[PDB]
């Protein structure tokens, strides 16, 4: 007849003449479904299962399988937790965005001199085996029988990279603790470079009671480029590191899902799952990794393909 | 005077006190800006992206709309410019409903319609039933 | 010595006067600093909104335009089709002046004119008359 | 003719082939104009002549006839003052969308008992009548006979909806009148819920003369929720509340404007007057209430509903 | 006693020291909150700068091609008119090869270019030499 | 043949439908190229050699020929530095765009009474000439044998156009210096209208050594509205105005660039030189003077002014 044979089905398109028209044939150009999994190929994942970016940089006892991990995309599960002295970190985000985007953990130890204290600190709540322990990358330094000397080393940088030192400080709980675990009556910490310095001052007082302590350590970082040194000064209240990260550029990232890690190939990554990427357009999430489609806010935009269903 | 000196150390205490509370409401004021104002930054930030979002899928929505009708004037022209052909060679054998389709009177075997897909068609040879139909 | 004593409470006291203007003057800054980050804010969000104005007032005057293109397209494309089949059928009768009007050389009741706008015309009953003019 | 007879008066519309060009007939998309007045239907309009909504909230005495006022738009003039004790509320503007929001001033008296003090306290700037008065929703609690005890009261909340009480603190002006008003020569207030507390401590000191005082008063807000508790704890500079307003959800704002009210049928408010809704586009406001057209930023925006003026 | 008097000049002042050491941590904590705030203001400022470039070349990028495709339909679209208008008149002569080309059959002097371009063309002179060529 | 005969130089277009295809001709909408020198028509441009607009402002003795020019586009160079006494402005970018958006370095000198001090004092970092000097638009008034009296001073504004002016207050090295040119042991400054004030106090401290000097002087400027009397009490620190800059509205702007400055004719300005405005789109900065083309981030857009350029 005519040429078309008014379909039983038909297909709805917007216009810009009028609104909505009936047309044969159409096809569909936003993808709004997935799979429920996360390919693991080709790209490389990681999967922190109990534990966050930050617990397995620092040590965590139960997450000290993650050495030298080589992620390209992390994945953050959301029951992670922490077993180990309570800590906090100044600037969290910050920190958390630098580690993820620089996708290695390889950590080379280096040889610090504390002469006049005592080395390698532990605690019961944070037992690694049988016994007490603490961070493995961090060294708590305390009194050496009865003193406590001013601290005061460097340590230069004659490579070609940069190089990124994790320190803290110790917030006691009382004023007893403080001078029998540092004889001074009040610490400080100063950290210095050839271009910055960061000085902190431990804050004396009581902690809602969390795991058994009632103290506190904060975190802090430091960036060394190439041809600089390092200065520490300290008399109390004093977390060393025991080395530094190396630090890459490249692309890497982090998400957050409790989707699980199949073994297919996708070229997007949401927290939703892998998402094909045949389609210019998606719906699902505006958080995207990899060559994704953009994120609309609308769920069904249809392209015609064909000629109106219905004569003049 | 030990009673002078005592009086010294009360009011200076006092004014210890004084400044002591002084400085932690301020820093309890200082705080509660600071966290305002995070917040204010924070719908801020929120807004922009709604905005940014908005914008896209229009442009999104547009574009497909523009294509949409570019397609349909396309087929809907040249089915025009066809069945205008048609209707020229079709000249006195059959006749147009209305919906641009041909009512045939007469009966011809599926080589007629071959001649009509191809455009090679004589409607003489059928015009005397035609007009008898 | 009483004179040590009073001699510490004039500096303690020196000490008092000087954190006291100190933290003044610092919470006059952090006031000033408040005031002028919350007006940068300010701005920020007016810069936002006249360039949400400005974008979708842009996208509002492409969308008029687009439709008047289409809808001034699609008149003057149908307009002429017509134009061509008046000419079609107004062969050797009038001629076109060359704004789309036709001139005609002979006179004719109304029913011509109605013949000409049903398409049912035949040019030959004046086209002497017309070419005798 | 040709089919158009070039009327006199020629039609410039913009395309985006040229930019203005002539034709026969054309449409305005875009309605530019106001009636001056606001329709008070099918809305339900507030007109708060000489008070903001607060003060009809807090129950200044010349707005006493705002009592359970039902609002589905709150129009607030210019013209507005206020003629009690000088008062102050931190987080105005959040209060204000938040009673504006709520479309109610619907207040249920609740019983508390004071124990040690002396109620219902007046000022002879808030005249109520021809004697001295105060606010209608707070209770100025101050010492009774030489003594102010330690105020600690409890209210549950068992029903389904949440409550909204107003409280408030007194700050004084010299330190002669604190003692002889609260005998203790510091005040607090402690409000608590089941989630969270806030604290408040009087500021003593000097304020600019208003209306014939120097103190102030400083204005807060709780929220109790379904199955909570609310516990005040104080001892002294209290301005305690006399129930809880019933909080709602639904279509209600407020809107500054000038404009008289009249009887017509409008679906779109702004602060010039109601604006018909036969048009996609309005240049008036960007600020609208109801079924509005968007507010762009040009002036004549016309459609071309016909043919060109010129042949060729 | 002076004892007493140098215990409580002892204990103000360690009472000054930690006044001073906490003004001046939370100064120095201030300070960096209000670097964060203003770089968080910078970093929000470009983004909103890239957006707004980005929209504005989109929006030009649109323009310019709904300007070429009318210009390309236009253009198309008369030359498509003209190449008919020859095909009509250029019936029994010559032949279209596929890519709107006629291929003469026979040979005709730069008068005949001429007549087919402006339109007054009689293909019978010529179409016996064409049929036989 | 045809109509196209298929130029050997194809012409790439973007279109919607397609992404690129050839036609005959097209015409590029961009200009991206510039002729790397800056017009001094018909703008008026001052080139600020090694000076900026603050230090052309203040008097310093290297750019003293800068009296009273007035300029239409100010370019500011890259070599420009200081050679005076070194100074500090609180709100830099504020002054300095308030100077640039005036148009004019107008200054009309006042008659000020300073009553018990000495003026016009000089310093050995600011040698105009051979001898000592200071900015010539600032005033050093120290003590006069022995004492420094309380300053207080008055001027109205009577005419109709409003006054700029600059002031600043001294920060000494040490404690020995601050009494040795200021008998009192700390300064202040008030500087009041009928409708702001500013006070400031010296904060004395050491300094980084610049130029053999560890004092400082802070830099501030006021606006008296027509109608308006200024007031300034000090005790100590202030350096003086000796009149006011004449303050115009209009058309002017700044721009740091290191182009060099022809005589030829162009209506945009960019860091980079001078730029056509025959295109409606240009490549080259977002930041621009006069009647310019908007900033596009695209290089080559191509507009179709043909056909295409090969057949079916
Ligand atoms: C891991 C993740 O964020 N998943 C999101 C979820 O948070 C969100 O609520 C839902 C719809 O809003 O889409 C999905
Ligand atoms: C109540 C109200 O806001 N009315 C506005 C007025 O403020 C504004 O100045 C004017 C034009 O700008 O339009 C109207
Ligand atoms: C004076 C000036 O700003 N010139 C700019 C330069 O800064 C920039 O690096 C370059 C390309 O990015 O374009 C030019
Ligand atoms: C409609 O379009 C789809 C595109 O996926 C195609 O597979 C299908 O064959 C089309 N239908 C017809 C009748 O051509
Ligand atoms: C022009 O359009 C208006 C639409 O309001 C209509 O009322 C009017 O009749 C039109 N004019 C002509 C001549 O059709
Ligand atoms: C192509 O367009 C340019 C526009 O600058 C024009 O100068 C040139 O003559 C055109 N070419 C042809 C073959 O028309």
């Amino acid at each position: 007849c005519l040429g078309h044979h008014a379909v039983p089905n038909g297909t709805l398109v917007k216009t810009i003449t009028d609104d909505q028209i009936e047309v044969t044939n159409a096809t569909e150009l936003v993808q709004s479904s997935s799979t429920g999994k996360i390919c693991n190929n080709p790209h490389r994942i990681l999967d922190g299962i109990d534990c966050t970016l930050i617990d397995a940089l620092l040590g965590d006892p139960h997450c000290d399988v993650f050495q030298n991990e080589t992620w390209d995309l992390f994945v953050e599960r959301s029951k992670a937790f922490s077993n180990c002295y309570p800590y906090d970190v100044p600037d969290y985000a910050s920190l958390r965005s630098l580690v993820a985007s620089s996708g290695t953990l390889e950590f080379i130890t280096e040889g610090f001199t504390w002469t006049g204290v005592t080395q390698n600190g532990g605690s019961n709540a944070c037992k690694r085996g049988p016994g007490s322990g603490f961070f493995s990358r961090l060294n708590w330094l305390t009194k050496s029988g009865s003193t406590y000397p001013v601290l005061n080393v460097t340590m230069p940088n004659n490579d070609n990279f940069d190089k990124l030192y994790i320190w803290g400080i110790h917030h006691p709980s009382t004023n007893q603790e403080q001078t029998s675990l540092y004889v001074q009556a009040s610490g400080r910490v100063t950290v210095s470079t050839r271009r910055s310095q960061q000085t902190i001052i431990p804050n004396i007082g009581s902690r809602p009671w969390v795991r058994g302590l009632s103290s506190r350590i904060s975190i802090y970082w430091t960036i060394v480029k190439p041809g600089d040194v390092l200065v520490i000064n300290s008399n109390g209240n004093l977390i060393a590191p025991r080395g530094y990260f190396k630090m890459r550029t490249g692309k890497s990232s982090i998400m957050r899902s409790d989707a699980p890690i199949d073994t297919c190939i996708s070229e997007c990554i949401t927290p939703n799952g892998s998402i094909p990427n045949d389609k210019p357009f998606q719906n699902v999430n505006k958080i995207t990794y990899g060559a994704c489609p953009k994120y609309v806010k609308q769920n069904t935009l249809k392209l015609a393909t064909g000629m109106r269903n219905v004569p003049e | 005077d030990l009673k002078s000196t005592q009086a010294a150390i009360d009011q200076i205490n006092g004014k210890l006190n004084r400044v002591i509370e002084k400085t932690n409401e301020k820093f309890h004021q200082i705080e509660k800006e600071f966290s305002e104002v995070e917040g204010r930054i924070q719908d801020l930030e929120k807004y922009v992206e709604d905005t940014k979002i908005d914008l896209w899928s229009y442009n999104a929505e547009l574009l497909v709309a523009l294509e949409n009708q570019h397609t349909i004037d396309l087929t809907d022209s040249e089915m025009n410019k066809l069945f205008e052909k048609t209707r020229r060679q079709l000249r006195e054998n059959a006749e147009e409903m209305g919906n641009g389709c041909f009512k045939i009177y007469h009966k011809c075997d599926n080589a007629c319609i071959e001649s009509i897909r191809n455009g090679t068609y004589d409607h003489d040879v059928y015009r005397d039933e035609a007009l008898n139909n």
